[PDB]
């Protein structure tokens, strides 16, 4: 929540389990790790803090950014991490040595959306400037440049299986199906009455759920 | 810090200079409040800054003492104060065996008024008796003329010596 | 804060302003009268 | 920073232009002040966008504001000063919520677009 | 005549008294009262009263 | 920032101000400094103050009122010319070079024109692009107007509202958003035949995302 504190529910209880605190800020990002232990937390304190199941304490408070961190976006391997900030820059933190390695800067805006690809290769970058830079891990260099939508763009996650296609949605009110390599906007989700502020694709790919600032659910299937 | 004032004196029409008399606050903070209050003035009487300002020194002993600061009769029987009324004595710490001190001249117990007393040589009757209400750090000179004032009757003054201005310093 | 003076040409605390402006313009006939 | 109930604090930069706007549309009697007169405004549905102060005493007083805002579907942003606000407003008194209405024809129009563009952005 | 030279000397203190800036801040006009040597208070004067004197002590400083 | 005195702030200042000036002439006139104020006489006023005089020489005392009529009509000519005069340098060059501001950010708005073979709309596209001091340039192709603009957001609002409703096949805004820095330098024409020419011209200022964005919109038009 915006409260600072971090609420761990479980499918069955109505009530939160876990009450995780130490965060006065707000938080505004929690992702779990994709080994499930570990799960960090970023707000706007200019820092990301990583908890733990079995341990419930700080692991690791790595700050370095100049304003507060808005997402993060892990590896799908759990080796890295690139942590995003408020104040167009892009940390790549390493999850088993604990130093920065790439520099996600090029953007104007605040980054909002980020998410690491499947393949092990990609990092798609969406900032508040219209754009959405997708850079190589390998070449270590932006690759491309995506203009999506003409709003602060939100919302950016490829595909979980593969990462073929990429969603990007921003404050226009619509949704870009942009190919995480092709970029092509295949399919504009249109039908939105406000500002799409979330989004996510299924484990399957087959629906695509996107959440709005209208208080409404619009998911995506096909016909 | 304690609270510092200024009074210039004006013996027969000449202004002998100002004497600045810093209060003892930490000592006695009843007179140097009452000090500080018929310095300036906000509203007394129906709206008006009364206080020593434009009062006169009703008797001059010479190298024994310049008592005045009667606004209310203006011979040295007036009582007056921020109390209204006499107040009783702060503390009896504070002693008169050094020349310049200024202490509150009254005719007793707990009859501490407007009227104050600079001491031109050490009283060593004057202890217990009335409380000192501060001490002169600078113009020395103007107490000493007028405590060498001539004087005529019951140590009554010839000569017009009153306080042109008065205030805070 | 700090606030510029619309009044006086000159730098103000942000607490002070409302009575900056209330008695910067105190007009010198209320004064005299 | 201060009150962290100022969710829509505009910055430094945006601030200035929301008074001068605010200001503007006073000189073009399309400003109205106070609480109470922004939530009549969105009831009837005139106010294209609503600004407030983020140093009002409860702050709970001018917090149903963004809920009224959010049902109109009006922008809203938040001040870190009423005394200035009020200045802009035109009132020498603390104003901690005022409302610009809807014009016909007025020449504030491309601004209006301008801050409610500005808003939105804040918003998220 | 010096009475003319007086008169003008006056009226040009005026006038620059007239375009001189002042705090209105009463603990800065003593602050700067008490830097400049006068006192805070003469005579039972009010806080306009004490403002129109540091203004005067600087127009003729 | 700045502060805004109320409507009866301002009244009272200006007031005050007002009475100042007036005491000062006043005690400027008691002191004999200034000569005392004549009356001022307008024609309809010329038989009340110089009535008795306007009998033996009437038009002596007529071009007398004239004159002081005159003087008065000439110090505030003099007046109004001389504060014109800070126009005269502060005009075209300090009342209307503002350039909106742009140092931090760019503002880019890319056009995807269907029909742009008209050279008046270019030509008045290029001095809206001269005029407002936005940076861009614009690529013809084959039913492809690609016409990207960079500049100062007052120039960008006027831009957009100069392209979709000051002039007529349509126009479509197909990128709206900011940038670092420049990429393109003066209004300059292009016309490429082929789609790989625009877009290795595209591509030397890194902006071949322009190209393949307008070249998706029309494969999304033409396939419904």
């Amino acid at each position: 929540a915006a409260d600072g504190s971090v609420k761990l529910w479980s499918l069955d209880s109505d009530e939160p389990v876990a009450d995780i605190e130490g965060h006065t800020v707000r938080v505004a990002r929690v992702m779990w790790h994709p080994s499930g232990r570990f799960l960090g937390t970023t707000c706007y304190d200019r820092s990301w803090r990583l908890w733990d199941l079995e341990a419930q304490e700080e692991i690791l408070h790595q700050e370095g950014h100049s304003m507060g961190v808005y997402d993060i976006a892990f590896h799908q391997d759990g080796s890295l991490a690139g942590t995003g900030g408020l104040d167009a820059f892009g940390r790549v933190w390493d999850l088993r040595t604990g130093r920065c390695i790439m520099f996600l800067e090029g953007h104007l805006k605040e980054i909002y959306g980020i998410n690491f690809s499947p393949n092990g290769y990609h990092i798609a970058t969406g900032s508040g400037d219209n754009t959405c830079k997708v850079w190589d891990l390998r070449q270590r260099r932006c690759v491309y440049t995506i203009p999506a939508h003409q709003n602060l763009v939100t919302g950016v996650k490829f595909e979980p299986i593969h990462g073929n296609f990429l969603l990007t949605g921003a404050y226009d009110n619509t949704a870009k199906i942009w190919t995480h390599p092709g970029w092509s906007p295949l399919k504009t989700l249109a039908g939105h009455e406000g500002k799409v502020m979330g989004l996510d694709i299924s484990s399957d790919g087959q629906l695509i759920a996107t959440c709005s600032y209208d208080r409404t659910f619009k998911l995506w299937m096909a016909e | 810090v304690n609270p510092v004032v200024f009074f210039d004196v004006s013996i027969g029409g000449q202004e002998v200079g100002r004497m600045k008399i810093e209060l003892f606050a930490d000592v006695v903070p009843k007179t140097a409040e009452n000090f500080r209050q018929f310095c300036t003035g906000e509203f007394r009487k129906d709206g008006v800054p009364i206080g020593y300002k434009g009062s006169t020194f009703h008797r001059v002993i010479k190298d024994f003492m310049i008592q005045g600061g009667d606004f209310v009769n203006g011979d040295g029987t007036g009582v007056a104060s921020i109390y209204r009324g006499p107040f009783a004595d702060e503390n009896f710490k504070l002693r008169h065996s050094a020349p310049g001190l200024l202490s509150m001249a009254n005719s007793g117990p707990s009859t501490n008024g407007c009227q104050f007393f600079i001491t031109c040589s050490k009283c060593d009757w004057l202890d217990g008796k009335h409380v000192v209400f501060g001490k002169i750090i600078d113009g020395l000179l103007v107490m000493r003329k007028i405590e060498n004032v001539p004087t005529g009757p019951n140590n009554k003054p010839k000569l017009p010596v009153v306080i042109s201005q008065c205030g805070e310093m | 804060e700090y606030l510029v003076s619309p009044i006086t040409g000159e730098k103000i605390p942000a607490s002070k302003m409302q009575e900056h402006m209330r008695i910067g313009l105190l007009d010198p006939r209320w004064l005299e009268q | 920073d201060v009150n962290p109930k100022a969710y829509p604090l505009a910055d430094a930069h945006l601030t200035k232009k929301l008074l001068d706007l605010v200001q503007q549309s006073c000189n073009y009697k399309q400003l109205r002040k106070g609480a109470n007169e922004a939530t009549k405004t969105l009831n009837r549905g005139i106010s294209e966008f609503i600004v407030m102060a983020a140093d009002a005493e409860p702050l709970e007083i001018i917090l149903h504001l963004p809920l009224l805002c959010e049902d109109k579907n009006v922008p809203y942003v938040f001040v870190r000063s009423k005394q200035a606000l009020g200045r802009a407003c035109g009132v020498s008194r603390p104003v901690i919520a005022c409302s610009v209405t809807i014009k016909e024809g007025s020449q504030l129009k491309q601004q209006i677009q301008s801050i409610q563009q500005s808003i939105e952005r804040l918003l998220v | 005549s010096e009475r003319q030279a007086e008169v003008l000397a006056e009226f040009e203190r005026r006038k620059r008294a007239r375009q001189i800036n002042v705090s209105t801040d009463d603990s800065e006009v003593k602050a700067c009262l008490r830097a400049l040597g006068e006192p805070i208070t003469l005579f039972g004067e009010g806080p306009a009263e004490r403002r129109e004197r540091l203004r005067n002590i600087l127009s003729v400083v | 920032l700045g502060v805004y005195l109320t409507k009866k702030e301002q009244k009272k200042l200006r007031r005050q101000t007002r009475r100042e000036a007036q005491k000062e002439l006043q005690e400027k006139v008691r002191l004999g400094l200034m000569p005392p104020p004549e009356p001022k006489v307008r024609i309809s006023n010329l038989m009340r103050v110089l009535g008795t005089e306007a009998v033996q020489d009437p038009t002596k005392v007529e071009a007398h009122v004239r004159a002081q009529m005159a003087k008065r009509q000439k110090a505030h000519e003099e007046a109004n010319a001389a504060r014109k005069l800070t126009a005269e340098q502060r005009k075209v060059k300090k009342i209307k070079k503002l350039k909106e501001d742009i140092s931090q950010g760019v503002h880019i708005s890319v056009y995807r024109v269907r029909n742009l073979s008209n050279p008046a709309k270019k030509f008045k596209i290029e001095a809206n692009a001269g005029q407002l001091y936005l940076t861009g340039v614009v690529v013809l192709h084959k039913d492809v107007n690609v016409v990207v603009v960079e500049g100062g957001p007052k120039a960008q609002k006027k831009f957009k509202r100069l392209m979709l409703h000051r002039i007529k096949n349509k126009c479509v805004l197909v990128w709206e958003g900011t940038a670092k820095d420049r990429s393109f330098g003066e209004m300059k024409f292009k016309q490429c035949p082929t789609e790989n020419m625009a877009r290795e011209h595209f591509k030397k200022h890194g902006a071949e995302h322009y190209w393949d964005l307008a070249l998706s919109e029309s494969v999304l038009e033409s396939t419904d």
